[PDB]
């Protein structure tokens, strides 16, 4: 198969994936040539023009992503060797290394001295995210593999124990640098996957949330989501969600009361039993305050009291009684019946026996 | 480059070497702690190194004591040459080192002070054993014996005792060898003048000096590292015992105490878990189970210590005497509360928070509750468990809280639930999420605003539902010292009821209240602005009492009505501000006359401000 040497040799001739097809083509022909084209390569960008470098790092990262087939743990991790000494020298060639990352990620071939050698060096010496549009770009890609390789609870960290904690400071590591759109998305399902999934974030928490913060400022439901991915965001999300019911901008008030409403959906009945006061207390400033914040607060308001009566019928008892004391002179009298008959308005209709609740407790006043 | 002690000249010299100096740094390198006496292959400068070192030497020392740019830029340029890859020898730096220590000891000349202290940091920053032998062990050296002496540099000039606990806290903040070694003969020292001596405030310098050079090392976590931190505690413990035996100052002194259980905390605090456990046993059989101290049957101000102690011992290892120490030292602090004195009762009472926050759960907490009796012990022991439940963010605390809320209706019992109700809101110092540390507790930091949440509107709705003296100044005390340690613009909602508690608790004799409350009208009338409008006539003589002199006005209280004065009425429109001018001109001449004079200043220009803007 001369194909082979003319791929490796045409490959400099920025033919891209033209010469890729033919390298491919080759290594169905002899089926032992992918290691020699590989190997020919090593040195082939070793010149320092940036061509020659460029060109062939870029066909290697192609066909490194297409030979999956004899792919050995430590032939794998002398694979990243080159990489790593490319991130070290130079920009611009980096980025191939970059794809090369997102595409050995997610492959199984990667080896406990890889994922070792990751989590060290790949922001020891290329410190991930730091520099240039791109080459902030795909470090987020190649950790969002790492981490749903196998890093990611679906098999646990049987054999991974190893990257938890590190892992939330080398994502915290590749912060503060990207400002596209796409990067911020990034980072934001970065974060609503590795504390939900992910274990042992409790030791580590209230971090992952400064980069959602620093990109927080549009398309920013993916931090919304992530805010309200697990009950670890609970001690978070009040944090800041309390805060965002004395925002001034009502579109901040709007995607923070639909984040209130996941929050209440997926914290169980503890929290909401257990911040039901000061939640009625915030959201009744907010009706007097003010798809608008009034729908929204109107439905935090029946989550919340569907949440504490699904968890426990005193807690929900207690609500009732609190807000029948507050706004029964309202609901008896002509004063304030919008607000406060809307309000047990969806309280009731949550259920018939909340409806019946209602009822009795309004009807009989007017 | 010619021998020369001109001023002039060898300034000249040394402005010219401070470029060749970095022309040869620019062709050859720089120093790294492998590279502290490799040399670079040529040069021509090698050739001149005896001259310059030299004339370096000259410039610094055998010079007269009056220069200040010419040692300042001498101890420059030696840094600067020090800064080169092995390029001078040890000996070399031994000598610069020698000279930096006997200038700046010699010379009060603060040019010259800071800038051989700067020296001195750059030397231990890239020579640990250097400055560590010929600077640090001369400055243990030169304090003696007893205290309150004269350090005697030389015949003539010496430095205070004080003086080289102040060098040993200038570096070593970042020296592993140079914070170890300091900090075992500063324990030595502190043992020694406790025992063949008899001071007080050397001993308390001391312990200071051991506190904040474990501090600048636990905020590094790599200065002392966990075996490092572990083997200069091994060191300093028994050093420590062995001056609480002794009355020293700190038995003598519980301030001193406190300081060593600093000490504690942060040399447990980088201790590895796998060493925690048995040294928490060790403390758990120490100080419940047996031991000659038992802080469970007789009161002692060492507990402090414990407290601190559990605070930094490891949390996720096996401790199981925590409830049996919780309900002991809740006995104690109900039956020995008489004998008991400020220190043991407020370290048991951290001992309280800490195994509640900490060790025990809550389940322990809410089966030690009794509010059947209506005692002093028993509402100290309940506020203080509560607020690690609050801290905790629970039901529980949260609804205990309106259980506080109903008993401060209380005629005499209400008074003191809310004098002592600011307990549950305030900062740990020993229990939050810490860098470093994790284990370290149930840490939510949202425990203030939560609090405020539950008790601001109950408190506010008691308060314009009561009538006399005594419930009413407890709803006010109450809601005034919960707001007093949340931040105020994080409470925001609440402010719009708290507006007439808000004037309220501008008079009473607290200055912690006074100071709560005028951030807190600072922060509303930013936001609010009808409530200022329709309130201004009622504030401005209050403001105006608070600008008095009084035996609750403190100058800082007076400086903070001045500084309110001004925003209310930058906020209020001109047509009310101009109709209270006269009277803050006129009842502020106690204020820009006072004591201090920052004070003065703020009154004088309070005064000049007003008159602007009602002239104008």
């Amino acid at each position: 198969a001369v194909v082979t040497f003319m791929a490796n040799l045409n490959i400099d001739d920025s033919k891209a994936n033209e010469t890729a097809s033919t390298v491919t083509d080759s290594i169905v022909h002899r089926s032992i040539k992918l290691l020699e084209v590989v190997v020919a390569l090593k040195d082939y960008f070793l010149s320092e023009n940036e061509v020659e470098r460029k060109k062939a790092l870029t066909c290697l990262t192609t066909i490194l992503a297409k030979t999956p087939k004899d792919h050995l743990s430590k032939n794998e991790c002398s694979v990243i060797f080159q990489f790593y000494q490319s991130k070290l020298d130079d920009q611009a060639l980096a980025k191939e290394v970059l794809e090369g990352f997102a595409a050995l990620a997610p492959m199984k071939y990667v080896s406990i001295n890889e994922i070792a050698q990751l989590l060290r060096l790949l922001l020891d010496n290329y410190q991930q995210g730091q520099h240039l549009a791109s080459t902030r770009l795909w470090p987020f890609k190649i950790l969002r593999k790492i981490f749903d390789r196998f890093f990611v609870n679906g098999s646990s960290t049987e054999q991974v124990k190893r990257i938890n904690d590190l892992f939330i400071e080398t994502f915290l590591h590749v912060a503060n640098g990207e400002k596209d759109p796409r990067n911020l998305l990034l980072s934001f399902a970065l974060n609503k996957s590795i504390t939900s999934s992910l274990q042992n974030v409790e030791n580590f928490k209230e971090d992952l949330f400064d980069v959602l913060f620093c990109y927080f400022p549009d398309l920013k439901t993916a931090l919304r989501s992530a805010i309200t991915a697990t009950p670890l965001f609970a001690e978070d999300a009040y944090s800041n969600l309390l805060d965002k019911l004395t925002a001034s901008s009502p579109v901040v008030k709007n995607d923070t009361l639909l984040t209130l409403l996941e929050c209440v959906r997926k914290f169980g009945g503890s929290s909401i039993l257990e911040n039901w006061t000061l939640l009625w207390n915030a959201l009744k400033f907010e009706i007097m305050q003010n798809y608008t914040n009034y729908d929204a607060c109107l439905k935090i308001i029946n989550l919340m009291a569907l949440q504490l009566y699904n968890f426990d019928k005193v807690s929900f008892e207690k609500f009732f009684t609190h807000v029948l004391d507050e706004l029964k002179p309202n609901f008896k009298y002509e004063k304030d019946l919008k607000q406060t008959c809307q309000i047990l308005s969806a309280i009731g209709s949550g259920n018939v026996e909340i409806f019946n609740k209602v009822i009795s407790s309004t009807f009989p006043l007017f | 480059l010619i021998n020369t002690s001109e001023v002039a000249k060898l300034k000249l010299l040394i402005m010219n070497f401070s470029f060749f100096v970095d022309s040869y740094i620019d062709l050859f390198g720089r120093t790294s702690k492998e590279s502290l006496g490799t040399p670079v292959p040529n040069n021509k400068m090698a050739e001149y190194k005896d001259e310059i070192i030299m004339i370096l030497s000259m410039a610094l020392t055998r010079s007269s004591k009056a220069e200040v740019t010419i040692r300042t830029l001498s101890v420059i340029q030696f840094t600067k040459m020090i800064k080169m890859k092995g390029f001078l020898t040890p000996e070399e730096v031994s000598l610069i080192i020698q000279y930096f220590t006997e200038e700046i000891l010699t010379d009060n000349n603060k040019n010259i002070y800071y800038a051989c202290l700067e020296g001195l940091k750059t030397i231990s920053e890239i020579y640990e054993d250097l400055v560590f032998e010929i600077s640090l062990k001369k400055l243990l050296d030169l304090l003696p014996d007893c205290f309150e002496e004269k350090i005697r540099v030389n015949d003539e000039e010496n430095i205070h005792i004080e003086t080289i606990l102040k060098i040993i806290l200038d570096f070593t903040t970042s020296r592993h060898i140079l914070v170890k070694e300091s900090i075992t003969f500063l324990a030595t020292k502190l043992n020694r003048v406790a025992k063949i001596s008899k001071s007080r405030e050397y001993c308390f310098l001391l312990i200071s000096t051991i506190y904040s050079l474990f501090n600048n090392n636990n905020q590094n976590e790599n200065v002392l590292n966990e075996e490092d931190a572990l083997a200069l505690k091994n060191a300093i413990e028994p050093k420590l015992f062995e001056i609480i035996t002794q009355e020293s100052a700190i038995v003598s002194d519980n301030y001193n105490l406190t300081l060593l259980s600093n000490v504690l905390f942060f040399t447990n605090l980088k201790i590895p878990q796998a060493a925690h456990q048995e040294e928490l046993d060790r403390y758990n059989e120490l100080f419940i189970s047996e031991g000659k101290i038992r802080i469970l049957d007789t009161p002692n101000v060492l507990a402090i210590s414990y407290a601190k102690i559990l605070s930094a011992l490891n949390k996720n290892c096996q401790f199981p005497q925590k409830f049996t120490v919780l309900f002991g030292t809740v006995q104690l602090l109900k039956k020995h509360a008489p004998r008991m004195t400020e220190t043991e009762k407020l370290g048991y009472l951290e001992l309280l928070l800490v195994l509640s926050n900490k060790f025990v759960s809550e389940k322990d907490v809410i089966g030690l509750f009794d509010w059947k009796d209506l005692s002093v012990i028993n509402l100290e022991v309940m506020v203080w468990l509560t607020k690690g439940l609050i801290m905790q963010n629970s039901l529980e605390s949260s609804e205990i809280a309106k259980k506080f809320i109903d008993l401060l209706s209380n005629e005499e019992i209400g008074s003191l639930v809310s004098k002592l109700f600011e307990v549950f809101v305030m900062d740990i110092s020993s229990l939050k999420k810490f860098k470093g540390i994790s284990w370290n507790n149930n840490v939510k930091i949202l425990y203030k605003q939560k609090f405020f949440g539950d008790i601001f509107q109950t408190l506010v709705s008691n308060y314009k539902n009561t009538v006399d003296m005594t419930i009413k100044c407890n709803y006010l005390t109450a809601l005034s010292l919960v707001l007093k340690h949340t931040p105020s613009q994080s409470v925001g909602p609440f402010i719009n009821d708290l507006f007439p508690l808000l004037l309220q608790a501008l008079d009473m004799p607290d200055p912690e209240v006074r100071v709560s409350a005028l951030e807190t009208l600072k922060d509303t009338t930013d936001k609010h602005h009808t409530l200022i409008t329709e309130h201004v006539s009622t504030i401005v003589p209050l403001l105006l009492s608070l600008s008095l002199p009084h035996k609750y006005n403190s100058v800082s209280v007076r400086l903070i009505a001045l500084q309110l004065l001004e925003m209310i009425t930058t906020v209020v429109p001109l047509n009310y501000c101009l109709s209270y001018q006269d009277d803050v001109l006129s009842a502020l001449i106690p204020v820009l006359s006072d004591k201090k004079r920052i004070i003065r200043k703020q009154c004088v220009d309070t005064r000049q401000v007003y008159y602007e803007l009602g002239q104008i």
